[PDB]
């Protein structure tokens, strides 16, 4: 998961 | 004539887009009459990121805490709250650009457009579809939080995502403007997985109607079908069931084809059954499932 | 990640465009400074269509016989005149909405954001590629005349296309905004063809790319060809010739990726050879060549 | 060939  | 994936005119959308900046991280926000948008994660390190409690971390910042800036104009932030995953800042000036809006939850099969942007600034906008699992198959870099989808009907802005995050697999996550998430998924840097996805049968079915409009016409046939002998074969490819409202919706196109919805979905029946071999649909070997009956009649 | 179809924001061209009514028929007009441009069709009548002579259409005209209409305040024409297939229409306000701008004619394989507007109002955006045969695949039905193509580089709008006509095939002719039609076209209601159209390889190429930066790697392989054995295999498959021009075009992606250009076109050429076998690159059996190198690195 |  990766918040942008 | 022809087909196309269309996005709505970004114009209106693009008047409300500002920098949001708190700490390290920058990301963008929508500024609605005197209020702002943006993802509370905003407010995370990436410490923070791993375990979260939002309501602790949000007390321990202050207006003065987040830099907001409409082109080089700087934002003075008089007020901060927080709705559901969402932060809502009160400034000091109403937008003067604020189109008429309203804030809609997007169904699972249905599209909007996405004004992708970075630093407050618009880089794009393109098309795509609100997956059954509740993700995006969208287009996004880091710094684009804060980017939202949108519908346009007359001169009203339904705006009706705001980006979040992406997901191991590629595809992306976010909420709805009351910052309420589509699907299970949560403003958390933990292991999450989107369910398995199926495919928008109604958008297929649509998508088979343009294919006939344009004489692509060797998949029809004359078996016949029910709307439940349909959805029990539907649903062992993965394919979502049809509803009443989903034939009621192909209507128009049954009628300028002369093809019976159901008839169709025994054309459809037969594809899933026996596959496509190496035939073509439109050019393609794969069934589109992101063009829906709204794009197609109105293209006709 | 996720690569889409993306137009450019269409913001600074919806501020342009305007309605244009002479006689009973009304079309969309792009309004820069003090001159509206608009098809020049829009002073035939039916009859005219079939073979028209337009200066002498153009002379038995007046101001009085244009109107233009910005939302809906009135635009008073106080000169008109032939650009080509184009009128310029002078009005006696200039755009307060006028954004920095150049006119510019597309290459062949170039690509562009297509503003589509009925009744002088947006209505739908799309991103569009001019063909090596010098039409385009767009999605256009009447009324629609005088939408434009347009890019953006920096703060400048790149006008390149005006819209005109639909040919039998179902592909669409238009202008520069010098009224020059792109083509051996001609603006009169004859059945007009195209020539063959091939494929534009470099786009191809930039896409197969795209795929690699967002993780799609199956059809790379160790094989390797020479220019010039790719370009034997393919004008075999309809592709256009792959020059050094176009091999030096591809270095930063080349780069990026660490796959040599050469190594690439060996993907190509069996791609070419042995299709895909059910297999999708970015969602598609359909090799892509609407996305030029330039597109790639700005959207990755 | 239609006009648009």
């Amino acid at each position: 998961t990766v918040a942008h | 004539s022809g087909f196309r994936k269309m996005a709505f005119p970004s114009g209106k959308v693009e008047g409300c887009m500002v920098q949001v900046t708190c700490g390290t991280t920058t990301l963008n926000g929508l500024w609605l009459d005197d209020t702002v948008y943006c993802p509370r994660h905003v407010i995370c390190t990436a410490e923070d990121m791993l375990n979260p409690n939002y309501e602790d971390l949000l007390i321990r910042k202050s207006n003065h805490s987040f830099l907001v800036q409409a082109g080089n104009v700087q934002l003075r932030v008089i007020g901060h709250s927080m709705q559901n995953c969402l932060l809502r800042l009160k400034v000091d000036t109403s937008n003067p650009k604020t189109p008429k809006y309203k804030f809609v939850r997007i169904q699972p099969g249905q599209t909007f457009s996405v004004l992708a942007c970075y630093n407050g600034s618009p880089s794009g906008v393109y098309q795509c579809a609100m997956r059954p699992n509740h993700t995006i198959k969208g287009s996004f870099l880091n710094g684009s939080c804060g980017s939202v989808g949108f519908n346009i009907d007359y001169d009203c802005v339904s705006f009706c995502y705001m980006h979040h995050m992406e997901l191991p697999t590629g595809v992306h996550a976010g909420t709805d403007l009351e910052g309420k998430f589509y699907g299970p998924f949560v403003d958390i840097q933990t292991a999450q997985a989107a369910g398995t996805d199926t495919t928008i049968t109604l958008n297929v079915l649509a998508w088979l109607y343009a294919a006939v409009i344009n004489g692509d016409r060797w998949f029809l046939n004359r078996f016949t079908t029910t709307l439940n002998d349909f959805n029990l074969v539907a649903m062992k490819y993965n394919y979502e069931p049809l509803t009443q409202d989903h034939v009621d919706i192909l209507g128009p196109l049954s009628a300028q084809t002369g093809i019976a919805v159901l008839d169709m979905c025994a054309a459809l029946k037969e594809l899933l059954q026996n596959g496509m071999n190496g035939r073509t649909i439109l050019g393609s070997t794969i069934l589109e499932d992101e063009f829906t009956p709204f794009d197609v009649v109105r293209q006709c």
